[PDB]
């Protein structure tokens, strides 16, 4: 069924799995018209697809040429979002091919198991937990490779750079979520947070700063402190 | 002007036949129902008094054959019969006839209600539904499961309607995902029209049928069979106007016949308010919105 609080170490487990996130996808500007009418004008999206055991992003940019000539854009964005998760999986050799895929959106379970008819041993499932994927294009070299692309590309990426050297996948995805949330939550703050320390760099091959373990827990502080910092200056507490 | 005689009624009993329904008392003087129309198929059902599980009965048609019912003591239920011997069912009927220990029909002259719940519906289309071609009636009871409640037990004792699933390779196209499942036409019309169907005309058959089995007996597969042949009409752009204009006709009799009290229990909230507020079809149903929204407007 819904994957949830009670059931969050199953995500760690070596039943291979996918989150999709659906957020990114249709992306607009709203602006006004010479004739003082309001019109939208598309820009690149991505679907966001990981493996949460192995930090594996696939990446996949939807580029604003799939939304020309075409109606009813939020509702075609979930379709064409089921449609390139199905040619990933399709493109997956059978032991590669992940046996749960978890929608952040309850919106994407019809569409997805639609193009999933063919596997009929793939569970697609929904899950109560509200995960800050919607913050990926807060990653300025993911938001770099969208907003750059020309044409629908496939961009291969490990979301956990080489975190799993030193600590496992439950703590790895804690992190993942604890940033994501903190730049969800205020970009700004959680940008100036990772980047102030100029010594600190981020590899040509790595999406965040080279933290030392010690470093890693002055940072994640820092995190948790800004999501409490702003709830503060959201609610008046 | 035919007859379904009994042998005898030892338990006390609710009968129907059709939209009518009368109490039978313990070992009282009863011999059968007289005047039955000739030309549509019937049911003949039963709710033993003592006991409202036992409710059943049986699908006939009186150009087909001589048919009877018997009180088997072991089984504990009425059984339909077949006479061979037309003499002999002749001369009971006569003696029964004579001494008025017959119910009649008790068809109004004005009254089309069986012709518009029935107009489809055809014996052998009954008999290919509930298999037990050793009898030229079929028996239904409120319990017998559908083949698709049983691919979600006995083979043999259930009711074979036709399989729709919207979620299925059946319905979806390879690469028609989203159209096949937002627009469902090419489900009713290449799949089900002219593939297993053939017309138009069985398709109604059927969700007829499965009305019928819902209301009489409560037998919940056939209520969500009734239910899947609407949605799937109304979740269609492209459909013929005069399916359209006859399944307006269709539900107009179905709802006006449904008893009110069993509304909640028979009618499904979602399917009937996607069907006239939100589907492709929800201004093509004019008869069944105005009786709808007239006589259940708590459902909508
Ligand atoms: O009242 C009678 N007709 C039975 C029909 C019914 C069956 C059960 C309720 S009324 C009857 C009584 C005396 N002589 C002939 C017939």
């Amino acid at each position: 069924g819904a994957m949830n609080s009670s059931n969050y170490a199953e995500l760690f487990n070596n039943d291979i799995k996918l989150f999709v996130d659906d957020t990114n996808v249709y992306r607009v500007t709203v602006h006004k018209t010479f004739e003082g009418n309001v019109a939208t004008k598309a820009i690149n999206g991505c679907i966001f697809t990981l493996n949460p055991k192995t930090g594996h992003l696939f990446l996949k940019i939807i580029h604003t040429s799939v939304w020309a000539g075409q109606k009813r854009l939020s509702q075609l964005a979930k379709w064409k979002t089921a449609e390139e998760v199905s040619a990933l999986v399709r493109s997956l050799p059978k032991e590669e091919q992940p046996k749960q895929i978890i929608v952040t959106r309850k919106a994407m379970l019809d569409p997805l198991e639609v193009h999933m008819l063919d596997f009929p041993n793939i569970a697609i499932r929904p899950t109560e937990l509200r995960l800050p994927f919607s913050a990926a294009m807060s990653i300025d070299k993911l938001s770099d490779v969208v907003m750059k692309a020309t044409e629908p590309q496939m961009v291969l990426f490990n979301i956990y750079d080489d975190w799993l050297d030193r600590i496992s996948s439950y703590t790895a995805f804690s992190r993942l979520t604890l940033l994501l949330r903190a730049l969800k939550t205020n970009e700004e703050s959680a940008k100036m947070i990772l980047l102030s320390d100029p010594t600190i760099t981020i590899k040509s091959y790595h999406l965040w700063p080279s933290f030392t373990d010690e470093q890693w827990i002055t940072i994640e502080s820092q995190m948790r402190d800004l999501i409490l910092t702003e709830y503060g200056r959201k609610y008046n507490v | 002007m035919n007859t379904v005689p009994f042998t005898s009624a030892p338990i006390e009993v609710t009968i129907g036949i059709d939209q009518y329904s009368f109490n039978v008392k313990e070992n009282q003087p009863f011999h059968g129902i007289k005047d039955i129309p000739i030309g549509h198929v019937h049911v003949i059902h039963f709710q033993h008094a003592d006991n409202s599980s036992m409710r059943y009965g049986y699908w006939f048609d009186c150009r087909m054959g001589n048919f009877y019912i018997q009180y088997d003591p072991k089984d504990g239920l009425y059984k339909m019969m077949e006479e061979r011997d037309g003499a002999k069912f002749e001369n009971i009927v006569h003696n029964f006839k004579e001494r008025q220990m017959m119910v009649s029909y008790p068809k109004i002259d004005e009254d089309d209600t069986w012709y518009n719940l029935t107009e489809f519906v055809q014996m052998d289309k009954i008999r290919k539904i509930v298999r037990k071609d050793e009898n030229q009636f079929s028996y239904v009871d409120s319990s017998m499961t559908t083949v698709q409640e049983n691919e979600l037990s006995d083979p043999a004792h259930s009711l074979n309607y036709t399989v729709i699933n919207f979620k299925s390779r059946e319905a979806i196209r390879p690469g028609h995902e989203m159209e096949d499942f937002l627009d469902k036409s090419y489900y009713l019309n290449t799949v089900m029209l002219q593939g297993i169907f053939k017309n138009s005309s069985n398709y109604f058959g059927e969700l007829q049928f499965a009305f019928l089995n819902a209301m009489f007996f409560g037998n919940y597969g056939s209520s969500l069979q009734w239910h899947a042949m609407i949605e799937l009409i109304c979740s269609s752009a492209t459909v013929p106007k005069h399916m359209l204009d006859k399944l307006d006709e269709i539900l107009y009799y179905q709802i006006k016949t449904l008893p009110e009290q069993y509304s909640d229990i028979l009618l499904n909230e979602r399917v009937w308010n996607i069907c006239l507020y939100s589907s492709f079809q929800k201004n093509s149903l004019h008869n069944t919105e105005k009786i709808m929204e007239n006589k259940y407007p708590e459902l909508l």
